[PDB]
């Protein structure tokens, strides 16, 4: 009866103790949604950021499929063994037109074997880790409505990692990811969210930029139009390369910028797979988040 | 092929004149109209929230 | 004929800080959105601007109208406590906010964690608090009585605040004194963390800060500084002030609360709510 | 080749402009208007800690439940207000929520390819982790104890066997991710939306589709049964929701706002299905009259935007959700 009634409220109050020990969790903890395309290369900087055989069967099944791939685009005993083992162990140059894994190359010709070429997961794999400050939880999305774009909201930052050298791979796939960050920045539900993009295999973008086989001018016109910015830049790099680095920088900044002012912000990192620091990258970028939030909130920037 | 297929099996739909279709909703929000707090809002003794 | 045009406008200030402080106490508790960790302190702010241009401006205005106190002799000491409590409650809070807005932008990725609702009351009512002892306090134990016009204090007809070189230096300090050195200090390091993120921000790409952050302490020092300027100083020389002139400051320092909320005010959040209110 | 389809998708078409005569409104201008209705908020629901996302009624009307991207979904209590049990999620982010008929169990979405099927009856652990669908799992029902239907971002929506864990049946053949589904009452059939703006119902025995509906123009991403079973409304990211009759075979009658331009999250219809309660990004529930075609009251009590809307089965009382995990009950 009435005992009832007073029991229901000790059960309402554990659920509120329980709730209530779990809002400082929640609160401290952060949410950041990784976005990349196939060929981004998204994984190198996840586990840079944070078994082997395993790794190598679905690697070596990965490179049966470019060369299954190249004879279709374009010793037939031992191309169709391969194609249907160590008898099955017993191109290149068209690789950017055909679509293959980026470590393929690397495991073709041939221990950092699995930060060069990592098992991918459909499902969605969440990150979590702690960089001295409060608790960093990273979830990716693991289609082209993108529906599950408007369910994130709370997420202080958005990482959408861009495969810079990847502007030679014509289906160009640069423009394809550029028109993606397009629509998430004029997304109606964005409003509040940054982005933190990075601009993956900059080593490769200056093989590609050193070797005159391919010209960035091909693809896109105004790259010869464009000159590099007077800001600094560091070197150690050549300024032919240097200049085509910024151009594809300037491409993603233009959209970014003039789009929204205002709780929208992108914060371009070059970044090598040899690089470590992109962790402490995120976190000074991180907590430039919050600031300029904090800035905007009482009208006092 | 399948849509094809599919949509082969929506041409031998039986239909019904739209004002049949009509008549019959209109009379089944009639029927039930008076067993509905939302239309009458239920007295405050009767409503069990207030 | 003058005195009738005089209290047309005192009339008018004690209706301003009325409806002012109301509206901003309000919107927070009428709405649950707008209620939050920094709005919850506004509230002890609205409170203490509403009990202020209720319960010490209207007496105050009968006192120089009349010319005399027709009420009581410790109902006047009531009053006085009243009369001090409200402003050392209102500088304070401002003060509060000061280091509510330090630690959001000059120590980030801990407001979060260091803020809670159960926390936001406790430095509340620390500060509401901190006014008993220097409100309740004095009239307790008549401190507060000075020996120029002893028999003001004595006398019910008039009483005017005389009081000893102790409690005029120390009331000042903790009142406006210390928070205005914290105000000051922290809103420094606000202006340079401003100063730094809009530099960042011309470094990738191709003040007004300054004018936000001028209208909060400039309100605050414009508002109450000639008048606890004059608070310290006419205890230690006594000739130097003249009657007339401490009362005119310190209805200069009343209309601060009186002007407390449009400076804490224009968020979307806050136009919401005028526009629901009316 | 396509050609022939094509020219049967013309043909289905002339079938229905053919099938229709009166229109919905010429029959309804004599029925006497509903006219304003003040709703009112009995009860607000919250201690909550992110944006919910689905809330369904139980079966007696007495209890609910509220899945949030927080990851906690906790069954409330309507009447005494206070919670019963929170269940916490293994996925951090849920997209759906069920409650059986029997209330015995509490089926929880997610956007990882998982429907687990919680057991309320005392201490809560799954029943079993239905899985094996490529996209996101975007709706949940339940038919019985036995069968959990579940919709799936990739564009397939199929049928749980709890004991046999595997998909008795696979409904196939559809264009968009599908959004949202509805359970008829006799549970004979149900329907699905997609964001390819069509909308179908299938057979849980045959497993084919019986009738295709693709009125709209935009993304759909609610839906619900008349009480008759004879009929369902479908909410739209574009400003008009529309009314189908399943006999009719098209589009009756349509309730859009010229004022109105935001997106629509729920629907749902009252138990005499007079008043059909449709929520909208415009931090509004709008309830609109079903025959008349006309508002008849405007309900702007949120502050977020409304993510969810049902209706008990007694009819007493409506509960929408919202993005500021406040579940406000109008009665
Ligand atoms: C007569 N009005 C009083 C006089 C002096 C005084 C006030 C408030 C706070 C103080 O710390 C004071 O010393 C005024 O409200």
């Amino acid at each position: 009866q009435r005992n009832e009634e007073k029991a229901q409220r000790e059960a309402n109050k554990k659920i509120e103790k329980q709730l209530q020990k779990d809002k400082q969790v929640y609160r401290a903890t952060h949410r950041l949604l990784l976005l990349g395309a196939g060929e981004s290369g998204k994984s190198t900087i996840v586990k840079q950021m944070r078994k082997v055989q395993d790794i190598k069967n679905n690697l070596k099944e990965a490179i049966e499929t470019i060369v299954a791939a190249m004879s279709n685009l374009v010793n037939q005993f031992r191309v169709d063994y391969i194609l249907s083992p160590p008898e099955f162990y017993e191109c290149y140059e068209r690789s950017n037109e055909y679509q293959l894994i980026d470590c393929a190359q690397y495991f073709l010709d041939k221990d950092q074997d699995l930060l060069r070429c990592r098992v991918l997961t459909s499902g969605i794999f969440e990150t979590k880790f702690q960089v001295d400050k409060v608790n960093f939880h990273m979830f990716d999305v693991g289609d082209e409505r993108r529906k599950w774009i408007q369910c994130f909201n709370d997420v202080t930052a958005i990482i959408f990692v861009v495969a810079s050298s990847s502007y030679n791979m014509v289906i160009n796939r640069l423009q394809e990811a550029l028109n993606l960050f397009k629509s998430i920045w004029n997304n109606r539900w964005l409003r509040t969210i940054s982005v933190i993009l990075f601009l993956n295999k900059q080593d490769l973008l200056a093989e590609k930029v050193l070797a005159g086989k391919s010209k960035i001018e091909d693809y896109f016109p105004e790259f010869a139009r464009y000159t590099t910015p007077e800001d600094a830049t560091p070197e150690p790099e050549d300024p032919r390369v240097t200049r085509a680095k910024y151009f594809i920088r300037d491409e993603f900044l233009r959209i970014s910028t003039a789009s929204g002012d205002g709780r929208h912000y992108c914060y371009p990192h070059f970044t090598c797979a040899v690089d470590t620091e992109n962790i402490r990258r995120v976190f000074n970028d991180c907590r430039d988040i919050i600031q300029r939030m904090h800035l905007r909130q009482y009208e006092l920037l | 092929r399948k849509l094809v297929e599919q949509l082969k099996m929506e041409a031998n739909i039986d239909r019904i004149k739209v004002s049949k279709a009509a008549a019959d909703l209109m009379a089944y929000c009639e029927a039930h109209a008076k067993e509905d707090p939302l239309l009458t809002p239920v007295p405050a003794s009767e409503n069990p929230f207030r | 004929v003058w005195v009738v045009g005089m209290g047309i406008v005192m009339s008018l200030i004690v209706l301003a800080i009325v409806f002012g402080n109301v509206l901003v106490i309000t919107a927070i508790a009428k709405f649950e959105r707008l209620q939050t960790v920094t709005n919850y302190f506004i509230t002890s702010l609205a409170c203490a601007d509403l009990v202020m241009g209720l319960a010490v401006v209207p007496f105050g205005a009968a006192h120089i109208l009349t010319k005399t106190w027709t009420f009581g002799n410790f109902w006047c000491e009531f009053w006085t406590s009243i009369d001090v409590l409200c402003v050392t409650a209102s500088i304070e809070t401002l003060c509060v906010i000061a280091v509510d807005r330090y630690f959001a932008i000059t120590s980030p990725f801990k407001y979060q964690s260091l803020l809670t609702k159960n926390k936001a009351r406790v430095i509340i009512l620390m500060v509401w608090i901190v006014s008993g002892l220097t409100s309740f306090l004095p009239i307790q134990m008549h401190w507060y009585r000075a020996q120029e016009a002893i028999n003001c204090y004595a006398e019910e007809t008039c009483c005017d605040f005389f009081t000893n070189q102790a409690y005029a230096i120390a009331s000042s300090i903790v009142s406006f004194y210390v928070p205005l050195v914290i105000m000051v200090f922290v809103y420094s390091r606000v202006f340079q963390e401003a100063k730094r993120q809009l530099q960042k921000i011309d470094k990738s790409e191709g003040h007004k800060a300054l004018k936000t952050l001028g209208i909060i302490m400039g309100t605050f020092t414009l508002c109450w500084l000639p008048f606890f300027i004059v608070n310290i100083v006419h205890v230690i020389q006594d000739n130097l002030i003249r009657k007339e002139v401490y009362i005119l400051l310190n209805w200069i320092g009343y209309v601060n609360s009186g002007f407390n909320p449009l400076i804490y005010c224009r968020s979307p959040d806050f136009r919401i709510a005028f526009q629901e209110l009316l | 080749l396509r050609q022939e389809a094509e020219q049967l998708k013309n043909q289905i078409r002339d079938a229905r402009k053919a099938c229709a005569d009166a229109t919905l409104s010429q029959i309804t201008n004599n029925i006497d208007p509903v006219g304003r209705i003040q709703m009112r908020t009995r009860r607000t629901l919250r201690g909550h800690l992110a944006k919910i996302y689905a809330m369904h009624w139980g079966t007696d009307s007495r209890l609910l439940v509220s899945a949030s991207q927080d990851g906690k979904l906790i069954i409330w209590d309507s009447y005494t207000t206070n919670k019963v049990h929170a269940i916490p999620l293994r996925s951090s982010w849920v997209m759906t929520c069920a409650y059986a008929p029997s209330g015995n169990y509490v089926a929880c979405g997610g956007l990882d390819n998982i429907c687990s099927i919680y057991n309320l009856k005392g201490n809560v652990r799954v029943s079993r982790e239905l899985a094996g669908h490529t996209g996101y799992l975007s709706c949940c029902r339940f038919l019985d104890d036995n069968q959990i239907v579940t919709s799936s971002g990739d564009t397939t929506c199929a049928l749980w066997d709890i004991e046999t864990g595997q998909q008795t049946t696979t409904f196939t053949g559809h264009t968009g991710d599908v959004m949202s589904l509805s359970l008829a009452p006799d549970t004979r059939l149900f329907v699905s939306g997609a964001c390819d703006a069509s909308a179908k119902l299938w057979d849980v025995r045959e497993g084919m589709c019986r009738q295709t509906f693709t009125g709209h123009e935009s993304d759909i991403n609610a839906i619900c049964f008349f009480p008759n079973g004879n009929a369902f409304a479908t909410g739209s990211d574009d400003a008009t929701c529309r009314l189908f009759d399943l006999r009719a075979d098209q589009e009756l009658m349509t309730y859009s706002h010229d004022n109105i331009i935001c997106g629509i999250t729920s629907v749902s219809f009252s138990k005499s299905g007079r008043l059909l309660l449709a929520g909208y990004d415009d931090f509004n529930c709008n309830v609109w009259d079903a025959l008349k075609a006309d508002r008849a009251g405007v309900l702007a009590g949120h502050d977020n935007r409304v993510s969810c809307l049902g209706v008990t089965d007694d009819g007493m009382a409506v509960a929408t959700g919202s993005w500021d995990s406040f579940l406000k009950i109008w009665n």
